[PDB]
């Protein structure tokens, strides 16, 4: 009784006044999901749930209902693109943080760079030389 | 001025927030500080400093500032035999001294009334 | 007695360097490269979404 | 008689699992409003030895949250029921904060507790606003040493048969099949004489939970099953640096695993600096584990409690604008921008304070 009781009751379930205004989650988590986390299974469970209380665990009417994509990712690689123009030194220093955490030795830093700037001055003298072939 | 309910705590610590699915994946690493600006917080360097000068010079400070506070430190300052203005209490003797040489100053009184109640007449 | 009690005016200012200042600070120290280094990489880019861009 | 209100009732055996009321003791704060922290204590263990460290000057918890000491189900006063699914059992606490008028609550935990109150925060995420685990992790505990002797000696607490055994019987049964000290006094302790002295019995049922640990499958207590899910809102966990509950060097992923929000070690994991021994699952006798967890306790419940999750603190509330999704509301003429989240009244729903409030404001203009 007291389970019934609770679920009818206006007070319990109500959304707050400024409930409208706020920015809703149109989506469950089945348009991007994490596939190769160790917590994958427990991932599906939250979608699963939260598909069954907008149905009330009546899963025909989400069968029967539109299914709508999550149109919060729209046009995220395009507004990334314009962060790395703005300020790439931020972009890249943010989104390597917790990578560059772990700083490897002075010998294997020394090797990026050299190996990469070896590369770089051979790619430059392969352009010379095909200034060499044109002329 | 407006001081609310006593009981009351601040607003901030009654009001709350609860999660839900989906949930943001970004963890915060550092508090954002935009405007470096810290005003009218103390400095946490004065956390365990023990007893020093500054004690007693700021206790004069704060005691300058009223009547009775003025009269403690000119007479400390002036009629006290002590080398330093760091006073440690670790033993009663000044203390003492002073309450025995006060409670007893009080003594006679009542035999000085039986003279003057036992010499008015004679009981023969 | 102490309701009677007033305050004494108190010095207009100390001195004033004409030399240092809050964005120019005089003397160094890395307190404040790191303000201007934060300050050039940005403040932490929060993302808002579920998952992660890549 | 004030500060220490324990509802009083009589376990009724329901057939139902909906069916079930949960009972447990309740600490009054020192101030008016405070929103109330709800907390599990040890299977089998009684909640009056968790009163002290709750009502401690030294402490002062009480100064930050009302507290209820609650009972789960098959414990203690509450009612009794055989199943034991977390998500059976989390639905009794949010039938018992509706008839005590909670909108939500601060979650809290001991060893199994631990898993109890996480529980709840994983089914009703939207009604918890944080979860301060001792000496617990979400986890399977069906092959940890410590969870096989409580598992051993309920099993052998099954064999005493009250009407037939007499009291120096029992005593004797229990010094010799119980070792641990704490796990007997408080075995002793939950015996109580029913009225008119008919027969004693144990507050816990013990068919019951025998079963569920003895059959040791995905529904007994030791294990932590995948269903549970993920629990979304703030999680600080503290537990002794040797415990055999949870172990240092692998047992701290599972909470990485369990609760999305916790930052790592040092910030919502941490381990109190001790020695080994066994009674070190008890922080509450030991001054120096039980000093620790209040300070960490009253900062989490201060600071991290029912905090947004893309906030540092509590002092980031009305000066941390958040990034907005595109397209997440309904109005269409939207300039979409940052905007601080709303964090709302403890207990909003079962007050008029918004309404009252919206009045005052109109006086103003
Ligand atoms: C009678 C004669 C007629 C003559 C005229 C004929 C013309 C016919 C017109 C009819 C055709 C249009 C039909 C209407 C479509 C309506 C559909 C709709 O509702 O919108 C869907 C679509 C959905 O987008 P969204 O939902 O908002 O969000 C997108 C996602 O979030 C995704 O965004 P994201 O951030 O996640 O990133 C992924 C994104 C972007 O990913 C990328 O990385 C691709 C980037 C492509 C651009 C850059 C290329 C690289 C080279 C340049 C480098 C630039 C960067 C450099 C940076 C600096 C370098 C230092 O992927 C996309 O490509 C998005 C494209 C939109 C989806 C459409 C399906 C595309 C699949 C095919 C892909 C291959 C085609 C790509 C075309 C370009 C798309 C932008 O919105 C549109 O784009 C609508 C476009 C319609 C515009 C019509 C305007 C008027 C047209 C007439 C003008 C006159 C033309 C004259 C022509 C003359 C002859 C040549
Ligand atoms: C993928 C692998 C291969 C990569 C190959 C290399 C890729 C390209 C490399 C380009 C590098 C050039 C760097 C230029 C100087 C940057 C210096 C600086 O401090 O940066 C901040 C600097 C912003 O400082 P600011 O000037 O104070 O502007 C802030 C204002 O508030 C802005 O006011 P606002 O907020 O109102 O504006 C909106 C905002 C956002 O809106 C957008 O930017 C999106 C749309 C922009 C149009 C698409 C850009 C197309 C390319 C530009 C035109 C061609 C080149 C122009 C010359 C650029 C070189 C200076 O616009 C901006 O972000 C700044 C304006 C963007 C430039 C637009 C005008 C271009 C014409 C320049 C005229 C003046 C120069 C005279 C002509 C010079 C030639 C003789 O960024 C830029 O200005 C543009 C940087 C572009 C970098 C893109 C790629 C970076 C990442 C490459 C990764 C390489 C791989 C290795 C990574 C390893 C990681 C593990
Ligand atoms: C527009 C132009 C387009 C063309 C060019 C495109 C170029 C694209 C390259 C973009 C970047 C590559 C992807 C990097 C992902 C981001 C960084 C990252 O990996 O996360 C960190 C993560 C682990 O690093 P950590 O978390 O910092 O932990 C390290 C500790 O903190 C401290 O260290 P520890 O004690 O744990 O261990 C010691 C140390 C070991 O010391 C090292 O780090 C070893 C590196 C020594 C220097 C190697 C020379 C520098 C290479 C770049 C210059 C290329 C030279 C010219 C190439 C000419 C021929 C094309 O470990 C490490 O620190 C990291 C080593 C893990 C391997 C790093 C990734 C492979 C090297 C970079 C690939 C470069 C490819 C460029 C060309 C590709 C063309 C197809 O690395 C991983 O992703 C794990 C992946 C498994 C790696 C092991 C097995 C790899 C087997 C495949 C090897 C492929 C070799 C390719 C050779 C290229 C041709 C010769
Ligand atoms: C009074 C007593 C002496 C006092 C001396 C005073 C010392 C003052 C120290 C001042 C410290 C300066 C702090 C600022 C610099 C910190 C930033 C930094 O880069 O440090 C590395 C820093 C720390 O790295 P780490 O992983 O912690 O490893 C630390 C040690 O390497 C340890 O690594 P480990 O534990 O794995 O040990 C293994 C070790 C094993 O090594 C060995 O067992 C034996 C080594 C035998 C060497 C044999 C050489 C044979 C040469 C043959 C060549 C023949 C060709 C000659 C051509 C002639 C042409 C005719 O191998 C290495 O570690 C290789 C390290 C490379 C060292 C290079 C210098 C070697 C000689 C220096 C002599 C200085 C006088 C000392 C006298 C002491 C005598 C007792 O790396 C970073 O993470 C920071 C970013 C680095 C980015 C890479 C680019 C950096 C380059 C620019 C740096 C700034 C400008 C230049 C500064 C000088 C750099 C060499
Ligand atoms: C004419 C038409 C031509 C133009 C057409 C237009 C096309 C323009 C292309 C623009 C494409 C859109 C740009 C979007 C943003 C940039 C790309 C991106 O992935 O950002 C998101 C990516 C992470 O995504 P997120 O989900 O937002 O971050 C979440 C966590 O915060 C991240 O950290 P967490 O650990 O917490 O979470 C996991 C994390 C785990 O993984 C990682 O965190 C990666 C670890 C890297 C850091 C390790 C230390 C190494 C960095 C040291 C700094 C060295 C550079 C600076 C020093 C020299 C000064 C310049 O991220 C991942 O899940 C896996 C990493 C993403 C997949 C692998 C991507 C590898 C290449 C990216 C680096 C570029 C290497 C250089 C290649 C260019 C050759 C010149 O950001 C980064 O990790 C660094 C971005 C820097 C990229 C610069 C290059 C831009 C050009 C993009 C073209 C595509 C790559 C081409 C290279 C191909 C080689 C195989």
């Amino acid at each position: 009784s007291l389970h019934e009781k609770m679920q009818t009751d206006y007070l319990w379930v109500k959304d707050h006044s400024q409930a409208d205004s706020w920015a809703k989650a149109r989506t469950h988590g089945y348009n991007y999901i994490a596939h190769t986390v160790p917590n994958k299974k427990e991932r599906y469970e939250m979608i699963w749930r939260s598909m069954g209380k907008s149905t009330d665990w009546e899963l025909e009417k989400f069968r029967l209902g539109k299914k709508f994509p999550d149109r919060g990712n729209k046009r995220r690689w395009f507004k990334n693109l314009f962060r790395l123009i703005k300020n790439p030194m931020g972009y890249i220093f943010w989104k390597t943080y917790k990578a560059r955490l772990a700083k490897p030795s002075l010998i294997v830093t020394s090797m990026f760079i050299g190996f990469t700037l070896g590369f770089i001055k051979l790619k430059a003298q392969s352009i010379a030389y095909s200034k060499k072939q044109y002329a | 001025l407006q001081w609310g309910s006593l009981a009351e705590r601040p607003m901030v610590d009654r009001v709350m927030s609860t999660s839900t699915w989906p949930v943001p994946y970004y963890q915060r690493l550092f508090k954002a500080y935009p405007i470096r600006e810290k005003k009218d917080k103390m400095s946490l360097l004065l956390s365990d400093i023990d007893i020093d000068d500054t004690n007693w010079y700021q206790a004069k400070d704060f005691l300058r500032g009223s009547f009775r506070g003025r009269q403690i430190v000119d007479y400390v300052e002036n009629n006290i035999a002590s080398n330093t203005y760091i006073l440690i209490q670790q033993d009663v003797a000044n203390m003492a001294k002073a309450y025995v040489h006060d409670i007893c100053g009080y003594i006679d009184v009542a035999n000085k009334e039986n003279v003057r109640i036992l010499s008015k007449g004679d009981l023969i | 007695k102490e309701n009677t009690g007033s305050m004494k005016k108190p010095m207009a200012k100390a001195y004033e360097h004409p030399y240092n200042s809050e964005h120019h600070p005089l003397n160094f120290s890395a307190v404040k490269i790191a303000e201007t280094f934060h300050d050039f990489i940005g403040p932490e880019q929060v993302s808002p979404h579920y998952e992660s861009f890549a | 008689s004030r500060i220490i209100n324990h509802l009083r009732g009589d376990p009724v055996y329901q057939d139902n699992t909906k069916d079930v009321s949960l009972r447990g003791t309740f600490l009054r704060g020192k101030y008016d409003d405070l929103p109330t922290m709800i907390f599990f204590t040890e299977a089998c263990d009684l909640t009056a030895n968790w009163i002290p460290f709750f009502t401690n000057p030294q402490y002062d918890i009480l100064a930050h949250r009302n507290v209820w000491l609650l009972n789960p189900r098959n414990f203690g006063n509450s009612d009794r029921h055989p199943s034991f699914d977390l998500q059976e059992m989390s639905d009794d606490v949010m039938r018992f904060m509706y008839s005590q008028k909670i909108s939500m609550a601060t979650l809290g935990g001991h060893g199994i507790g631990g898993k109890i109150a996480l529980a709840v925060g994983c089914y009703h995420a939207e009604r918890v606003t944080g979860v301060f685990s001792i000496d617990s992790s979400p986890m399977d505990q069906r092959y940890h040493e410590a969870f096989k002797e409580f598992k051993g000696y309920v099993n052998a607490l099954t064999e005493i048969n009250f009407k037939t055994w007499s009291d120096k019987d029992v005593k004797v049964f229990l010094k010799e099949n119980i070792k641990d000290p704490k796990w007997r006094s408080i075995f002793t302790n939950n015996i109580s004489k029913n009225a008119k002295t008919q027969s004693d019995s144990f507050n816990f049922e013990i068919n019951y939970l025998n079963h569920n640990l003895n059959f040791n499958k995905a529904d007994s207590l030791g294990n932590w099953a995948v269903k549970n899910g993920i629990y979304t809102g703030r999680a600080h966990f503290i537990f002794p640096e040797y415990s055999r509950w949870v172990h240092l060097a692998t047992n701290t992923l599972p909470m990485h695993k369990v609760c999305a929000r916790v930052k790592g070690f040092g910030h919502d994991i941490f381990y109190v600096q001790g020695d080994e021994n066994p009674l070190n699952h008890w922080v509450y006798d030991f001054e120096n584990y039980a000093n620790v967890v209040a300070s960490k306790l009253n900062k989490f419940l201060h600071s991290y409690d029912g905090v947004h999750a893309l906030l540092k603190d509590r002092t980031e509330i009305g000066n941390f604008m958040i990034p907005d999704r595109i397209k997440s509301r309904n109005d269409s003429k939207h300039i979409y921008g940052d905007y601080s989240p709303a964090h709302l009244h403890h207990n909003w729903r079962f007050n008029h304070i918004y309404e009252k409030h919206d009045e005052l404001d109109k006086k103003l203009n």
